[PDB]
């Protein structure tokens, strides 16, 4: 009846035309209130804290420590050398290293081919 | 300077206009700590206007969840104060 | 205070180590869902929908209004670059691959016709501007002992 | 649909609270209790400037070469010079169209 | 943003926030206030014609395809009130909320000043800290043992109670704060 | 010694005394903004002495003071230039923040930093006569990069919020990208002119080459807010009104045509680079135009007006026409300004609301707003014998008779149409009609640091073109001799986008709801550029960033080759060596190995 709104990765679908919202079941239901329990009790966990007048210092809050620590320290104890990850490294680690180096190589052979035959236009160029 | 110290029986003051300027509540019927829906026999359709207009006649937005349980003009008028931080 | 089972680990190979990566990451066994187990370092760390931290609700109560964000829940992994000083994911009024194709098609348009501008200018019905004195050419530069080509302009 | 009673008596008891301390963080009249000419503007702002940068651009800057260049001022026919008293000629017997 | 959220929102309430979104929308289209008092009028009676539906199924097909035409329809630039998550003066003050700990870390001499201010406050210390155990005991009491299902806070509900976990809502620091 | 150049230099010194003065004590006194304004009012004063000079004899002047360091060959000193653009322009940017500050004494009274706001305006005026009077290309950097710390500072001024922190940084980025352009002239001009200095560059470029004049234009394109690197000025409006009037309407954003009218000489002579700058100067005086006509924030509209003119600027330097492009730098600022006050005198009157569609019928509720908003609409469409007239019409003219891109003569035509329409939609949905505010009515206009501040500006948007255009020499040769359609022209364009704009907005009266078309939304939406350009290479390149330089690479890889080889096979080697059971029978069999190889392997060849 109308064009119709399709989603992307960097403009995503809606809630309210998301089909999932419209097709509950009773375990849908019982899902959710397991989410609003568990969000709850960290809510409590957090203010009885939080509240606190005894309390002098920074909460410390373990998610926190788990996204820092999986963000550096436990990359390389899970990493694999597969074909993938061999491709992907060998590419994005030397392919601009050579691309680099081709280029500047190219331009700087030209320059001294035409410094040797005199024909660059150098004058006031004392400084370098 | 800026906007007076607007206190709390202005916001009553304007709430109870708003009402009375709603076609469908009468005037002398209604009463401060009166029920839209027992009280006036309002739908839910009808309550969600008020609060639009409430939201309209003091320039500030109120949350739906937070919108749908304001049945009084008193508590419409708590609920703005405690917004605007009004203790008198 | 955090002990060291509660730190991530390897990627889950069964389903009760799914259920403990579940407990300890706070969520439900059926909402948590590993990255695909490749060499790429992520482990046991939950995936989480790569929604930005703009698309969570502004009227919420938030631990952390600014980051949008509750104390002890999981972090996505890439929160960093969706903390809404960055990189937005919210749903807009046209859909992607709408804008891109107006965009694209506009700015293209304008560089097309530009070129053409440019094959066909536009001018005014007259000939050079004139210059008396050899056409200024002791003035553009000079050269004195040179003596260039007589430019003569007459009268019409 | 509405406040259940006891959202609606907490709500209550903690907007008696915020109140209370609203109207706790007013002032006592004595509260900040603190311990214990015409044109001057003109000449502290203006004329003593203009006296350091004058006497400096005279005697110290004007003191080495080409420190300050001038645009050579335009001469015009029939001009007068003050310096070799030179008279510019005029401009040619003009075709006088008018 | 005062009441704890559900698990879910009911049928009534997705048509209601409908309801006013759309309304804010044709009100974003319809600058003038008698032609958004006219079309407001036909959207209202548009939404009634469905009042009474039994059909959950039909219900919901129905609400759905509300929800598609006000997607496609929807003012691109809807008005937003200055102060809303979308509104130009949303976050503004946030520069000047000072938490009131701050105040404990004051030299001496900057409390010289203020003695008043600093003797309520010091009777708003005592206070908290009187009553913290009475709260977290009636916290304790009434959640159910696996845990609280919802953020909803009990009131108090002997005399010389305080509601638990009310210091930080008590003491924000305002909404204009300098 | 005459004082032509001591008035200059003290002009500029004498802004430094109050920043000097911001650890006294008037600095934590509420007197302190009215010093810094007084200040500004008596530099202004100052500075029309030397104007006055240049009036009478054209006298001009450059000022090699300190000299900071000699690399070999190369004298870098501090000198100031003191041509016609320079002692014209601060004047007007002098004119201009004194309005404003007085201005700011109102609109920011309530604001507990105030005396910051004020050090921060008077810095950001100090590094534009830093930028404007630079005779050397580092001490014109300096300049370039302390306007742009200051808009980053004055944009995030409200720095608890999210968005203006976002705009800030926005800004910083689009003008590092022509940041770039900047650095490449300079190292282009220092190694093959072997100067930083104006005069060396002019006389060794005689026909200067496309890279360094590449550079100075993606310089200027990001200082402007051109089509490529756009959108940061309209987001700039996060700032404070007053930071909009001044820094991003009338005399920052102006640095990059300063710039390319500063370098007119070699620019003279490159034909390619002068049809880049027309063609980028009309995609944007169109593009910014076209989406100004549907905004709703009254900022954002006046925001994509100066980004138009801004354009405009661009086009004239486009054509050869360096001092167009300067007196119609130097009339903008005045309207510009004024209309940026009009608009701040609306939002404080109606409790900082910026949408128009909430602003009624203020034509009688705020008669000195409404008079001074109409004339500075007037004036920038173009309205004969106003500001605006004395160097709009003159460009619009001068397009009309030069060799120049056809598309481009058309797209500034149109842009010229859609200026009236925007002013229109403002005057409309602001002024006319019935009220749409809230009704507790806060209307107040009585204050008179407000009304002198906009009657100031308001004088010089009626007189200051005839004034200023009668008293500088001709630096051109005028079009004396055009066809009557096309002397008509712009006056012809603007009438007919005043009357679409205007039946067009009264069309909204009727009692017809319709969808919009997709050509509103491309409008509306600007483009869809920063819906795009803003999601798409930010989140890419802060992908990588993470996914493959940092866990990839660094983590992994980098890793893997030196160290963690090297610890694996040490360790091998170590376990290899080490696990000997200590049975004496096998390593003297070992022995006896060993023994027999060294009696052949090294013994048999000696
Ligand atoms: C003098 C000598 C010369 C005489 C020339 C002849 C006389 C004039 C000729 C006519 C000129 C146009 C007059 C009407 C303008 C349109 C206004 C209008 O009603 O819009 C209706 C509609 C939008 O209305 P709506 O969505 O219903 O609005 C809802 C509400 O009103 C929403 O309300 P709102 O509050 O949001 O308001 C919306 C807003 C306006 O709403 C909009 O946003 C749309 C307005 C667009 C106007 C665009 C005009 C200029 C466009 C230049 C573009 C260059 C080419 C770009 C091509 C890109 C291709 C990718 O309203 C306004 O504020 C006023 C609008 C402007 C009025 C004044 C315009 C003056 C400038 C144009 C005339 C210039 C005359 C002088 C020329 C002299 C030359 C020497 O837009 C259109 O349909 C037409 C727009 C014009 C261009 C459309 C072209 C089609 C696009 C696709 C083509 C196919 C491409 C295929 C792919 C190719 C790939 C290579
Ligand atoms: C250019 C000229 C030629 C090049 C010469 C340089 C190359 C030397 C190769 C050295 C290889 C030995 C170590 C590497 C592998 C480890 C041994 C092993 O069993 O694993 C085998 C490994 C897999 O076996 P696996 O069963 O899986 O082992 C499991 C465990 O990982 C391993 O099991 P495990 O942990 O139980 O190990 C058993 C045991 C077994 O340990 C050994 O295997 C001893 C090997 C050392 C003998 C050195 C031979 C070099 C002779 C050069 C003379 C040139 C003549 C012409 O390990 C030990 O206990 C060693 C601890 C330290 C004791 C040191 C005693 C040896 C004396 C030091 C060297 C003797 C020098 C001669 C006289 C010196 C007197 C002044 O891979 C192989 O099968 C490869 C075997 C041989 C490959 C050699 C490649 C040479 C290619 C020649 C290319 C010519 C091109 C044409 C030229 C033009
Ligand atoms: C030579 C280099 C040329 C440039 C190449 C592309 C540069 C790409 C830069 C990548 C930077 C990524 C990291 C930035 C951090 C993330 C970030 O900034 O946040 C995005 C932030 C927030 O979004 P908003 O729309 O402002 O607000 C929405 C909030 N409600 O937006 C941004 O600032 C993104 C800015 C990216 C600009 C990239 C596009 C510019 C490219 C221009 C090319 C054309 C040049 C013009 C030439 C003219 C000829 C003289
Ligand atoms: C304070 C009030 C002072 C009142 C009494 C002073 C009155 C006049 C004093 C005259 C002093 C004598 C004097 O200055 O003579 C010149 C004397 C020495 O000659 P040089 O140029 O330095 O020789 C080359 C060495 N580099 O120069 C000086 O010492 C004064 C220099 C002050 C310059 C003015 C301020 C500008 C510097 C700001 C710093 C900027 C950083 C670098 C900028 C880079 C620019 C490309
Ligand atoms: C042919 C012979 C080659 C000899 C070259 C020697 C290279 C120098 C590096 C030697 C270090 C060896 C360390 C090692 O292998 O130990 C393995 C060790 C086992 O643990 P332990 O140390 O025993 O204690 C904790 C376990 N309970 O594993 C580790 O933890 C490794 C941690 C230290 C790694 C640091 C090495 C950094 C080297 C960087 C590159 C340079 C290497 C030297 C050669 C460079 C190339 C010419
Ligand atoms: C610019 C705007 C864009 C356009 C937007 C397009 C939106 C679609 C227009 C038409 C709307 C619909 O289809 S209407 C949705 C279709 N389905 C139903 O209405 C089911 C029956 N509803 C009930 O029974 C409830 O009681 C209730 C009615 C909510 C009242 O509740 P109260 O009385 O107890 O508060």
């Amino acid at each position: 009846s109308f064009p119709k709104y399709k989603p992307s990765r960097l403009a995503t679908l809606p809630a309210t035309l998301d089909p999932a919202e419209y097709d509950i079941s009773p375990e849908t239901r019982k899902a959710q209130a397991e989410r609003l329990a568990i969000r709850s009790r960290l809510k409590r966990e957090y203010l009885l804290q939080y509240n606190d007048p005894n309390r002098l210092g920074v909460i410390e809050d373990p998610a926190l420590i788990r996204w820092t620590y999986a963000r550096s320290a436990n990359i390389y104890p899970n990493f694999r050398p597969t074909p993938k990850t061999s491709l992907l490294g060998a590419l994005f680690g030397i392919g601009p290293l050579f691309f680099w180096y081709y280029v500047f190589k190219t331009d700087r052979d030209k320059k001294e081919k035409l410094i040797q035959e005199g024909k660059l236009d150098q004058t006031f160029n004392i400084s370098y | 300077s800026d906007a007076p110290p607007l206190t709390l029986e202005a916001i009553k003051d304007r709430v109870l206009y708003v009402l009375k300027l709603y076609d469908k509540i009468d005037p002398e019927k209604l009463s401060v700590n009166s029920h839209f829906m027992k009280d006036l026999g309002l739908d839910s359709l009808d309550q969600v206007e008020i609060i639009m207009a409430m939201e309209d006649e003091f320039g500030f937005e109120i949350p739906d969840i937070d919108a749908e349980k304001l049945m009084c003009p008193q508590e419409i008028v708590d609920y703005i104060a405690d917004k605007k931080d009004v203790y008198e | 205070h955090v002990t060291k089972d509660m730190f991530p680990g390897p990627y889950p190979k069964t389903p009760e180590e799914r259920a403990a990566a579940a407990k300890k990451y706070n969520m439900r066994v059926e909402d948590y869902e590993p990255y695909p187990d490749d060499g790429m370092g992520y482990g046991d760390y939950p995936k989480l929908p790569d929604r930005s931290q703009q698309e969570r609700d502004p009227w919420y109560d938030w631990d952390h209004p600014d980051l949008r964000l509750n104390w002890g829940e999981p972090i996505h992994w890439d929160l960093d670059m969706y903390i809404r000083n960055r990189v937005d994911t919210s749903p807009t009024p046209v859909s992607w691959n709408t804008m891109c194709k107006h965009l694209f098609g506009f700015v293209a348009f304008m560089l097309f016709m530009f070129w053409v501008g440019e094959i066909y200018p536009s001018y005014q019905p007259v000939g050079p501007k004139q210059y008396p004195y050899n056409d200024l050419y002791l003035e553009r530069g000079g050269d004195p002992t040179k003596e260039p080509e007589p430019v003569v302009h007459y009268e019409i | 649909s509405g406040y259940t009673p006891d959202e609606k008596l907490r709500l209550q008891q903690l907007r008696e609270l915020r109140r209370r301390w609203l109207k706790d963080q007013e002032l006592s009249p004595r509260e900040p209790v603190l311990p214990p000419r015409h044109s001057i503007f003109a000449v502290t702002h203006v004329l003593i400037p203009v006296w350091i940068i004058h006497y400096y651009l005279k005697y110290h800057v004007t003191a080495k070469p080409y420190t300050v260049v001038e645009r050579k001022p335009r001469i015009f026919p029939g001009d007068t010079i003050l310096e070799t008293g030179e008279v510019i000629p005029l401009m040619k017997e003009f075709p006088d169209q008018h | 943003a005062f009441s704890a959220p559900a698990a879910y929102l009911t049928h009534q309430q997705k048509v209601l926030r409908l309801y006013k979104r759309a309304l804010r929308h044709l009100e974003s289209w319809c600058v003038h206030r008698d032609k958004y008092r006219y079309f407001a009028c036909l959207m209202r009676a548009r939404f009634d014609e469905h009042k009474n539906e039994k059909d959950m199924v039909k219900a919901t097909q129905l609400l759905r395809q509300a929800e598609e035409e006000f997607w496609y329809g929807q003012h691109p630039q809807p008005y937003i009130f200055p102060e809303s998550p979308g509104g130009t003066s949303y976050e503004r003050y946030e520069c000047y909320k000072v938490p009131e700990w701050c105040l404990d870390d004051w030299h001496p001499s900057e409390k010289a000043m203020y003695p008043d201010y600093f003797a309520k406050r010091e009777q708003w210390k005592r206070l908290r800290r009187e009553s913290w155990e009475r709260e977290v005991k009636q916290l304790q009491e009434e959640t159910p043992p696996g845990g609280p299902r919802t953020e909803a806070l009990p009131p108090a509900r002997k005399e010389g109670d305080l509601p638990p976990l009310w210091w930080h809502i008590v003491t924000r620091p305002r909404e204009r704060p300098m | 010694m005459n004082p032509f150049a001591s008035l200059t230099l003290t002009t500029l010194t004498i802004l430094t005394i109050p920043i000097m003065m911001s650890n006294s004590n008037i600095y934590k006194t509420n007197l302190y903004p009215n010093y810094v304004k007084t200040t500004v009012s008596y530099a202004f004063t100052l500075s029309l002495v030397p104007l006055l000079m240049f009036m009478h004899t054209g006298q001009e002047m450059i000022i090699s003071n300190w000299h900071w360091m000699t690399l070999q060959t190369v004298e870098l000193s501090l000198s100031f230039k003191m041509d016609y653009f320079s002692v014209m322009f601060i004047p007007v940017a002098l004119f201009v923040t004194w309005s404003i500050m007085e201005f700011s004494m109102w609109y920011m009274h309530s604001d507990p930093f105030i005396n910051r706001f004020f050090k921060y305006l008077l810095l950001f005026l100090i590094t534009m006569m830093i930028l404007v009077t630079a005779n050397n290309l580092f001490q014109l950097f300096i300049g370039w990069e302390g306007v742009g710390i200051m808009s980053f500072l004055l944009i995030g001024w409200w720095h608890g919020r999210t968005d203006a922190n976002t705009a800030a940084l926005q800004a910083i980025l689009y003008n590092r990208i022509g940041d770039i352009g900047f650095v490449l002239s300079m190292a282009w001009f220092l190694t093959h002119s072997n100067a930083w200095d104006l005069q060396q560059i002019f006389m060794l470029n005689n026909e200067c080459p496309n890279m360094p004049l590449i550079g100075l234009l993606l310089a200027a394109a990001g200082k402007s807010a051109q089509f490529g690197l756009h959108p940061w000025l309209p987001s700039a409006m996060e700032g404070p009104t007053p930071v909009s009037a001044l820094l991003h309407s009338s005399t920052m954003v102006v640095a990059g045509v300063f710039l390319l009218i500063r370098f007119y000489p070699l620019m003279e002579t490159n034909k390619l680079v002068q049809t880049m700058t027309l063609c980028l100067g009309a995609i944007t005086t169109l593009f910014t135009a076209l989406c100004a006509i549907t905004q709703n924030d009254i900022k954002k509209i006046v925001a994509f007006s100066t980004s138009s003119q801004l354009g405009l600027m661009m086009v004239t330097i486009g054509i050869n026409q360096p001092h167009l492009a300067f007196l119609h730098i130097c009339m903008h600022a005045f309207f510009k300004a004024m209309l940026f006050m009009c608009s701040g005198s609306i939002i404080h009157s109606l409790n900082d609301e910026q949408d128009i569609r909430k602003m009624g019928g203020l034509y009688k509720a705020m008669p000195f707003t409404t008079t001074a908003l109409i004339i500075g609409s007037l004036a920038l469409t173009g309205m004969p014998y106003l500001t605006g007239f004395y160097s709009k019409d003159l460009i619009i003219e001068a397009v009309n008779m030069s060799y120049t891109n056809a598309w481009a003569l058309l797209m500034t035509l149109i842009a010229t149409s859609l200026t009236a329409a925007y002013s229109t939609r403002i005057i409309f949905f602001a002024f006319l009609g019935k009220p749409r505010f809230p009704p507790l009515v806060l209307i107040n206009e009585n204050n008179p640091l407000l009304i002198n501040s906009i009657k100031r500006l308001l004088i010089g948007s009626i007189f200051a073109g005839f004034i200023i255009s009668n008293n500088i020499p001709p630096m051109t040769v005028p079009n004396t001799t055009m066809p009557l359609y096309m002397k008509m022209t712009a006056l012809i364009v603007t009438i007919m986008g005043f009357m679409l704009a205007l039946e067009l907005n009264n069309t909204t009266y009727y009692l017809k709801f319709k969808y919009p078309s997709q050509t509103y939304k491309f409008s509306n939406m600007l483009g869809y550029y920063p819906s795009i350009m803003h999601r798409l290479p930010t989140y890419h390149n802060l992908s990588m960033s993470q996914k493959s330089a940092s866990s990839l690479l660094d983590l992994i890889w980098l890793e893997t080759i030196l160290p963690k080889t090297t610890s694996f096979i040490q360790m091998k080697m170590s376990i290899m060596v080490s696990n000997q059971k200590g049975l004496i029978k096998l390593y003297f069999l070992s022995f006896l190995i060993t023994i027999m190889i060294s009696m052949t392997l090294f013994n048999y060849h000696e």
